[PDB]
Order: C-alpha cells, then sequence, then structure tokens
C-alpha cells in the first residue's frame, strides 16, 4: 500500500515536520481532528502514503515526534494541528541534547532510542507494504544531528530493504544558534552518507539569502524560513501524494536520481518564490536559477546527475515539453553527456495552496560540493584550535572520531569534484 | 485446440494486454463477460455455461494496474485467480524483478500457468507481453522465460516487447534493464515483436493529430498491430496457422530473431470523408519508414524474410500486381542466402477497431513481418546508452545490492557485441 | 597549584575565583601543556569581565600558544564581539599570523562574524596580506 514513516527529530525537525503536516493536511482536506472535508476524489486516493485510516472516517498522520527538550511537546501539541497527532507517538526527554551532537548520539539520545524505536516497530509492522522512512532534523543542533543520526542507524539495522529518505537541515552563520554548528553538521553528514538512500539538503545559508532577495529581511524569524521549506516538501512529495501519470515510490526516485550510492544528496529548487500568473517558460527559467535553489551553491559551477521537475496547476504540458528541452538544448554544458535523457518531468494537476502554477526542482547536481566545503572549512578552523573539544570528549568521544568525520566530507567533495571533471570517452 | 496462452509481466505487459483482448472480443464477438449471440478456441476457452475465457495471465509486482483490469470494463473477463499480483514492484530494477522479489512470486506464477496448460489438449506455446524498461518487465519476464524453457521444453515463445522512448515516459536506467533482458531472453525465445514507444508516438501524433498521446492511445494503435499479427492464429488461415510457423517463416538464423512490423493504413476517426486505400496504395505503405514499429533505415540493411498479412477486402491478384511494382520501382535487397520471396496471408473480414476510438474503420489494412538487418539500428541505440553510463558504473550499486553480480552487466554487453557483429556478418 | 587553578577558572569564567587566585600570587601569564594562557581561555570562552582583570594586571594580549594563536585569533573565531574590542584597545596584534597561515581577520570570515571583520578592518587589518 506504499506507506511512508514520518519522523521529526529535534527543534527544528519538528517545526519543519509539523509545518509539513499542516501544508499537506490542507492540500488533502484534513482539518486538525482528523475529519475529511474537501471536494476531489483526487485528494483522497494516495492518503494512506502518510496517514492511517482511524474510527469513524478519520485520518491520523503517520507520523513520530522525538525530542530530548521537553518544552517541544508542548509547543507542537499547541501548534494548530497539535491535535492531529496520536499522543503515543510524542516520544521526550527531559534535559535536552545542548546543542552537542555526543549528547544525542551517545548520552541523553543513547538512553531515550529504544522508546522511539518500539514506535517505529509499532507504526512499521501496521502497514500493508511500508516504502520506508522520511526523517526531518537540523545536522546543526544535538538532538536532531546526533540523536537522529542514531535513529537512522537503528532503522537502517532492523529495516534493510527499507528506503531512508531525510529533510536535513544544514547550519550557516547567516542563521546562527552557535559555533559548535559545523562539529554538530560534520559529525552527522558523515553517517548521511553511510546511512541514507537520499537527501533534500535545506541550505540555512540558501534560506535566509532568498529572504534578503525576495523580502529584503536581514533578520527573518524561523517562520519565514519555515515557508520555503515547507512549499519545497510538498512539492517533492507530489508525486508519493496525488494520483496521477506517475507509477512511482521513494525507491523508485533514488534508482534514477542516486547514480553513485554516495551522492545523494539533493539541492531542492521551487518557483515562484512568494511570500507568507506565472507561464510555463517564467516557471522553467526560475527553477533552473541559483537564485531558487534551497542550497547555497551556483548550479552554474558544477554539473547535473540527474534532474527531476514537478510541475504544479492547469497548464499546458506540451509548453512544459519544450521549455524543459530547450533548457538541456541550449544549456547542454550543465548537464552530465554520459547519463542519457538524465532530466525528468512530472506533471500534477492539483496545483498547491494560494498559487495557480507551482514548480519544484530537485536536483543533483555536483556544485553541492560548494555546501560540503563551506562546513569542512569552519569544521577545519574550529577543529584546529581545539574551540569546545571538551563538550564532546567529556560524552566519551575520541578525536579520531572528528580527524575521520573531517576525511569522509572531504572524501565525499572530491568525489563530486571526479564526476564533474568527468568525460563521456 | 492447439491453444495459445498469452502472458502479461509488468504495466506495459498489462495494459497492452488490456486492448489485445478488448480488439480480440470486438473481432470475435464476444462481450466483456464472456458470453457469445470456432477458430478462436485457440485464445479462449470455454465454460458449461457458453462463457469464452481468455488463455490469458497478468502478472505484475504491485497491485495498482492490475487492480484497474479487477474493477473495469473486463473484471468478468478473466477469472481471479489468471490475475496475479505482488506487493512491492520492482522500481525500475532488472534485478529486484529477476532475483530478489521476482524470485518470491515465480512459483505462484508457474503453478497458475499450469491450471491454464491442463485445459489445453494441444498447447503451441506462449505470447509474453512486456517493457524492456520497467524492473517488472525486464527483469520478471526474463526470469519466467527462463522457467517455461525449462518446464514446457518443446513449447514456442513469442514476446512483443515494448522497446524505450525519451518522449514516452522512459526512465534513466532503463537502457540498462532493455540490455539485462535481452541477454537472459536471447536463447529463451523463438520470435520477438519489438514496438518502438518513439515508432507509435510519431504514428499517433502524424496520423491521429493527437499532440501528447495517452497510454490508451498508444495502445489501441499497438494492440490493432497486435491483432494483425496474431489473426492467423485465431481465424485459422494459410500462413503463420501455428507458433512454429512465425520461426520457420521469419527467423533462418536463431539469435536474428526480431521482424520488423509494418501497418497500414491509420487514419483518423475525426477526419473528413476519404476515398477507401486500394491493395496497391495499401502495400506502397509497408515500405514507408514512417509506418514501422521500430525506427529505423531498411534501406541501409538486407531482408532475410518477409511476410504480406492483409484484412479485409483484398484480392489475391490485386496483391500479386502490388508485389510485382514493388519488385519494379522499389530496391528491396535480400541476403544471398535467402529465396527473395514474399509470403501473403488473406484474412478477409472487415478490421475492426474500437467503437469511439481514435482510428477510423477501413476496408483493407495489411501489417508486413520483415527480417530485416536494419533493426540493429535499433540494438546500437540501446546498446550506446549503455555504454556511456557503463563506462562511469552508474547506477550499477542498485542491481549489486539486488542479488546481481556486476559480471552480469559485462556478460550481457558482450552479446550484444556480439548480436551486432550477426546483424553486420548477415548485411554483407 | 596556582597557575592551573587560574586556567581552570579562567576557562570556567568563575570571576571570584580568578581575582582569589592572582591575590594569593597566581600567575597571570601561566601556560597549560599546549602553551594557552588564562587570557587565551577566556577570550575564547566568551569571559569579558575576566578578559578585562587580566590586562589589568599583566596579562600578554599577544601571547602565542605553540600553534601561533593569539587570544584575538580566538575571540575572532569564536565570534565574541566585546572581548575583540577590548584586545584590539589593549594593543593586540591585528594582522598576527598563526602556524596554519590564519590570521583574526580570515577567522572571522571564515565563521561568518562579519560585526568582527569590520571591527578589525577599521583597526588596521591587511586583507591582502598575511
Ligand atoms: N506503449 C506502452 N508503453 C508503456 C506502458 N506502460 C509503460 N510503458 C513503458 O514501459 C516502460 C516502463 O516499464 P513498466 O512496464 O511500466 O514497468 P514495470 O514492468 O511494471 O516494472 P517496475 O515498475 O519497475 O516494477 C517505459 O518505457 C514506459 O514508457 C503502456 O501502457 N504502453
Ligand atoms: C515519487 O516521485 C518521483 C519518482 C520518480 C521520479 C520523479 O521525478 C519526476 C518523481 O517525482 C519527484 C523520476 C525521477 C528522475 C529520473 O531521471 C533523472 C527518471 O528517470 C524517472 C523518474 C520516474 N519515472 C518517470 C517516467 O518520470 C520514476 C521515479
Ligand atoms: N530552517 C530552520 N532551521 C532551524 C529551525 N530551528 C532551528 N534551526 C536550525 O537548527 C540548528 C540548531 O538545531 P536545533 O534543531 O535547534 O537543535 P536540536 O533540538 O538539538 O536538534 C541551527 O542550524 C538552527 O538555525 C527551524 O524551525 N527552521
Ligand atoms: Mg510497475
Amino acid at each position: 500500500m506504499r506507506e511512508i514513516v514520518h519522523i521529526q527529530a529535534g527543534q527544528c525537525g519538528n517545526q519543519i515536520g509539523a509545518k509539513f503536516w499542516e501544508v499537506i493536511s490542507d492540500e488533502h482536506g484534513i482539518d486538525p481532528t482528523g475529519s475529511y472535508h474537501g471536494d476531489s476524489d483526487l485528494q483522497l486516493e494516495r492518503i494512506n502514503v502518510y496517514y492511517n485510516e482511524a474510527t469513524g472516517n478519520k485520518y491520523v498522520p503517520r507520523a513520530i515526534l522525538v525530542d530530548l527538550e521537553p518544552g517541544t511537546m508542548d509547543s507542537v501539541r499547541s501548534g494548530p494541528f497539535g491535535q492531529i497527532f496520536r499522543p503515543d507517538n510524542f516520544v521526550f526527554g527531559q534535559s535536552g541534547a545542548g546543542n552537542n551532537w555526543a549528547k544525542g548520539h551517545y548520552t541523553e539520545g543513547a538512553e531515550l532510542v529504544d522508546s522511539v524505536l518500539d514506535v517505529v516497530r509499532k507504526e512499521s509492522e501496521s502497514c500493508d507494504c511500508l516504502q520506508g522512512f522520511q526523517l526531518t532534523h537540523s545536522l546543526g543542533g544535538g538532538t536532531g544531528s546526533g540523536m537522529g543520526t542514531l535513529l537512522i542507524s537503528k532503522i537502517r539495522e532492523e529495516y534493510p530493504d527499507r528506503i531512508m529518505n531525510t529533510f536535513s537541515v544544514m547550519p550557516s552563520p547567516k542563521v546562527s544558534d552557535t559555533v559548535v554548528e559545523p562539529y554538530n553538521a560534520t559529525l552527522s553528514v558523515h553517517q548521511l552518507v553511510e546511512n541514507t538512500d537520499e537527501t533534500y539538503c535545506i541550505d540555512n545559508e540558501a534560506l535566509y539569502d532568498i529572504c534578503f532577495r525576495t523580502l529584503k529581511l536581514t533578520t527573518p524569524t524561523y517562520g519565514d524560513l519555515n515557508h520555503l521549506v515547507s512549499a519545497t516538501m510538498s512539492g517533492v512529495t507530489t508525486c508519493l501524494r496525488f494520483p496521477g501519470q506517475l507509477n512511482a515510490d521513494l525507491r523508485k526516485l533514488a534508482v534514477n536520481m542516486v547514480p553513485f550510492p554516495r551522492l545523494h544528496f539533493f539541492m531542492p529548487g521551487f518557483a515562484p518564490l512568494t511570500s507568507r500568473a506565472l507561464t510555463v517558460p517564467e516557471l522553467t527559467q526560475q527553477m533552473f536559477d541559483s537564485k531558487n535553489m534551497m542550497a547555497a551553491c551556483d548550479p552554474r559551477h558544477g554539473r547535473y546527475l540527474t534532474v527531476a521537475a514537478i510541475f504544479r496547476g492547469r497548464m499546458s504540458m506540451k509548453e512544459v515539453d519544450e521549455q524543459m528541452l530547450n533548457v538541456q538544448n541550449k544549456n547542454s554544458s550543465y548537464f552530465v553527456e554520459w547519463i542519457p535523457n538524465n532530466v525528468k518531468t512530472a506533471v500534477c494537476d492539483i496545483p498547491p495552496r494560494g498559487l495557480k502554477m507551482s514548480a519544484t526542482f530537485i536536483g543533483n547536481s555536483t556544485a553541492i560540493q560548494e555546501l560540503f566545503k563551506r562546513i569542512s572549512e569552519q569544521f577545519t578552523a574550529m577543529f584546529r584550535r581545539k574551540a569546545f573539544l571538551h563538550w564532546y570528549t567529556g560524552e566519551g568521544m575520541d578525536e579520531m572520531e572528528f580527524t575521520e568525520a573531517e576525511s569522509n566530507m572531504n572524501d565525499l567533495v572530491s568525489e563530486y569534484q571526479q564526476y564533474q571533471d568527468a568525460t563521456a570517452d | 485446440m492447439r491453444e495459445c496462452i498469452s502472458i502479461h509481466v509488468g504495466q506495459a505487459g498489462v495494459q497492452i494486454g488490456n486492448a489485445c483482448w478488448e480488439l480480440y472480443c470486438l473481432e470475435h464477438g464476444i462481450q466483456p463477460d464472456g458470453q457469445m449471440p470456432d477458430s478462436f478456441n485457440t485464445f479462449f476457452s470455454e465454460t458449461g455455461a457458453g462463457k469464452h475465457v481468455p488463455r490469458a495471465v497478468f502478472v505484475d509486482l504491485e497491485p495498482t494496474v492490475i487492480d484497474e483490469v479487477r474493477t473495469g470494463t473486463y473484471r468478468q473477463l478473466f477469472h481471479p485467480e489468471q490475475l496475479i499480483t505482488g506487493k512491492e514492484d520492482a522500481a525500475n530494477n532488472y534485478a529486484r524483478g529477476h532475483y530478489t522479489i521476482g524470485k518470491e512470486i515465480i512459483d505462484l506464477v508457474l503453478d497458475r500457468i499450469r491450471k491454464l496448460a491442463d485445459q489445453c489438449t494441444g498447447l503451441q506455446g506462449f505470447l509474453v507481453f512486456h517493457s524492456f524498461g520497467g524492473g517488472t518487465g525486464s527483469g520478471f519476464t526474463s526470469l519466467l522465460m527462463e522457467r517455461l524453457s525449462v518446464d514446457y521444453g518443446k513449447k514456442s515463445k513469442l514476446e512483443f516487447s515494448i522497446y524505450p522512448a525519451p518522449q514516452v515516459s522512459t526512465a534513466v536506467v532503463e537502457p540498462y534493464n532493455s540490455i539485462l533482458t535481452t541477454h537472459t531472453t536471447l536463447e529463451h525465445s523463438d520470435c520477438a515483436f519489438m514496438v518502438d514507444n518513439e515508432a507509435i508516438y510519431d504514428i499517433c501524433r502524424r496520423n491521429l493529430d493527437i499532440e501528447r498521446p495517452t497510454y490508451t492511445n498508444l495502445n489501441r494503435l499497438i494492440s490493432q498491430i497486435v491483432s494483425s499479427i496474431t489473426a492467423s492464429l485465431r481465424f485459422d488461415g494459410a500462413l503463420n496457422v501455428d507458433l512454429t510457423e512465425f520461426q520457420t517463416n521469419l527467423v533462418p538464423y536463431p539469435r536474428i530473431h526480431f521482424p520488423l512490423a509494418t501497418y497500414a493504413p491509420v487514419i483518423s476517426a475525426e477526419k473528413a470523408y476519404h476515398e477507401q486505400l486500394s491493395v496497391a496504395e495499401i502495400t506502397n505503405a509497408c515500405f514507408e519508414p514512417a509506418n514501422q514499429m521500430v525506427k529505423c533505415d531498411p534501406r541501409h540493411g538486407k531482408y532475410m524474410a518477409c511476410c504480406l498479412l492483409y484484412r479485409g477486402d483484398v484480392v489475391p491478384k490485386d496483391v500479386n500486381a502490388a508485389i510485382a511494382t514493388i519488385k519494379t520501382k522499389r530496391s528491396i535487397q535480400f541476403v544471398d542466402w535467402c529465396p527473395t520471396g514474399f509470403k501473403v496471408g488473406i484474412n478477409y473480414q472487415p478490421p475492426t477497431v474500437v467503437p469511439g476510438g481514435d482510428l477510423a474503420k477501413v476496408q483493407r489494412a495489411v501489417c508486413m513481418l520483415s527480417n530485416t538487418t536494419a533493426i540493429a539500428e535499433a540494438w546500437a541505440r540501446l546498446d550506446h546508452k549503455f555504454d556511456l553510463m557503463y563506462a562511469k558504473r552508474a547506477f550499477v550499486h542498485w542491481y549489486v545490492g539486488e542479488g546481481m553480480e556486476e559480471g552480469e552487466f559485462s556478460e550481457a554487453r558482450e552479446d550484444m557485441a556480439a548480436l551486432e557483429k550477426d546483424y553486420e556478418e548477415v548485411g554483407v | 597549584d596556582l597557575g592551573k587553578k587560574l586556567l581552570e577558572a579562567a576557562r570556567a569564567g568563575q570571576d571570584d575565583e580568578v581575582r582569589v587566585l592572582m591575590a594569593n600570587g597566581a600567575d597571570v601569564n601561566a601556560t597549560d601543556a599546549s602553551g594557552l594562557t588564562p587570557l587565551h581561555l577566556a577570550a575564547t570562552y566568551g569571559h569579558l569581565e575576566i578578559v578585562e582583570v587580566l590586562l589589568k594586571h599583566g596579562a600578554d594580549v599577544s601571547a602565542s600558544d605553540l600553534m601561533g594563536s593569539t587570544p584575538l585569533h580566538l575571540a575572532a573565531l569564536i565570534g565574541h564581539l566585546e572581548i575583540v574590542e577590548v584586545l584590539l584597545k589593549h594593543g593586540a596584534d591585528v594582522n598576527a599570523v598563526d602556524t596554519w597561515g590564519d590570521t583574526p581577520l580570515r577567522l572571522a570570515a571564515v565563521m561568518g562574524h562579519l560585526k568582527i571583520v569590520e571591527a578589525l578592518l577599521k583597526h588596521g587589518a591587511d586583507v591582502n596580506a598575511q
């Protein structure tokens, strides 16, 4: 039945996860009590992918809410859709992770991990045919980063034949909670490279840049940044949630989007960039523009290994095809010649809320190395001076673990460079 | 009796199967419930109640496509045991279709095939419908073809294979699945009819004036061609009366078993009253590359065999006069060791179309089946795409993680290289 | 050992302990095994009051550890603006180069500490020369 199990960990993970649920519930016609009130049968056709059927024609998100900080329970439960979640799916600790990856991965997180897995098991066992897991988290904190990656590795050992998909929020000094963010993110990337099938790189640096460019914000709130995350999350899951020409799940997406196992970090994009009707050529140009990417990398500095594009709304499907082929013909140098027909387009008749037409971009680009280089350079600046190292070693971590994570991220950067320079011999 | 069992594997196989059985019912006068107000007994079994049941098996690794058959217009035509579904698909991965996922349903599928075979008194063999591109269409078909060669050693096996096209919803790994299935099926198939999605797309756009053809539009055209090929097995003519004859008439060299099908006329139902096309006009159209099922240049190739299958108001002397003109005005080069003659079949029933469909009802139609070395161009297109990706080992990890050895990609490509050489050797 | 105690107090931000140890003869310029002084530690960990107290009682503003790191490099790396301004005012070498070839400006820029980048440039930080 192609069910997905959704997990949200830490402060960022729960904030973006709640916004995803509010946005997709609106699209599917599901109110906060779990009742359906829409006008289309297409809204309920694939409802089972994200929602469990409850008593008396009600729908309940297949969602697990995790945090080491107790205050997260309260904020979610007080949100507009707070009541929609199953109360026994809230797995919360009391001490917090103090923005420390080691606390999330080895201490507080290791103590709560079994309780989460019991909830994951209960949801998984009730699925007719589990597609896989979707995890929302930041890489810059302690819980989403440390505990999220511990959870991923434990799920990978218990469900080895199921897809692991993440929506991973990359830290930026432009939007920063602490200077230990490069350590937390590097330690996490190392885990993501090995244990996830596909990761959507949601870069806080790119979110800040979009908000500055579009709303002239030098001081955006997490609400401003999250508007872009929820629009993107809705767009990238369109073909999982809605009936259409496409007969596909997360594995089929991973198969066609990931040519090399480690190179599974996507650069998401979105058009039009609104705030809290464009023509098909305008949507297409905007979708391929550096200014519309949710990862702070210039696509023009690399090459696309693979591209997926999802158009939503009533538009000329002939115009979409012509526009997509035009991008590939006129700008052949930005796509690898050794993966034939590596740009795929899908069209969904249903547009998102407050928009008549939209386009969602999913790029597997070698330019993503710029994001990893940025984190690596900040990691190295901090690690060379051993600043804050006792926070991690005090939790039992060894300095070699830092050196190893550093080397693996640099190996990932060199792998992207190798394919960027590869020729179709 | 001389029964033929049709097997539809994966989405493309099942959907084309739907269009074929819809058209067979209309041709034979069978209603969607199996009732009829017999030469067609080769394809349809008959119950005590007078219900005509297709000798068909439908297999898919995920249930969505077959569920539409189970609840649609023809829900009472097939018995539930003939419609087999798994829970998880092959996710465009040949290795999942063949190894990991396929191994879980193979025995059940063979058990269901055996139940149909037991109802036969003179089983000729099988007609296998599948895509080259899908993980199920590629992987599961090759596993089933391997098992059918062991379990039914003397039986003929023919294929109707959907060849991938960028204009028609292809996927990036489809050139791999195509080469993988071709390699493993080659020694288990007697004759295979490739259907290039781009050729069908081109015909629908050019002749039916459909800008963006749906799977329904494409499949109604494919079923019209498939029916033209299987008519001889369902109406008891004088040409291609048994599955064995397809090999005898079209395949002098066993590995070179891919005949080019050319069909005419394809006319829009929504176009102004036109004077009906003569035998000479529809025959001339058989040598027009635009009417081929597979895109290739036959002037670059040599003919090994050629069959012309007419349907409707077709006088034998008019066919003989049309063929005489073709040996004069046109340059049809046969290989120095082949008879040079054209084999002719005529079925006098007026051609049948789906009521309200895109195709106009015609007085006379023709399907030419020619074994030409020009079809090697379609193998070269797939091989080039395979080569680009394989040189970098792009996507190979997905296959290796699903019970397949990496060496199988090299063994498959070497076999394709030998097949391209077989064509080149015959072509001179 | 008073030296070890003052290094710990400056790192932990124990304002009262720092003043008590210094009254007992604690070496204001004591070093740990890596060459870090109480001023390096107070500058890294954002203890402004301790930075000011150490500077008033003989702390070397431009002391180098074994890797050539000065308190200014560390304050600029971690992003402590007020500490950066206090060190500069007390004569910290704005263009000090550590073993990796980094200056305080380079560290502030890599870590995205824009206000510190501005403050360093205003106090004569040389961008084109290390
Ligand atoms: N002509 C035609 N081609 C089709 C149809 N459905 C799919 N295809 C083609 O078949 C290929 C995809 O293979 P599928 O048959 O859909 O997939 P599958 O065999 O079910 O296998 P998996 O989904 O990978 O498990 C592409 O090249 C499609 O264009 C159809 O109804 N008609
Ligand atoms: C469940 O959602 C999706 C699933 C898939 C695809 C996709 O992008 C259009 C999706 O939407 C984001 C997909 C992606 C990329 C491909 O090539 C790069 C491809 O060959 C093929 C595809 C898909 N197939 C087709 C014909 O589009 C199958 C997998
Ligand atoms: N985009 C976005 N980033 C957030 C949000 N909340 C926190 N962050 C980022 O997440 C990182 C801090 O991790 P956080 O999730 O608060 O910590 P955790 O609770 O220990 O996982 C920093 O990079 C923050 O900028 C949010 O709602 N949206
Ligand atoms: Mg399928």
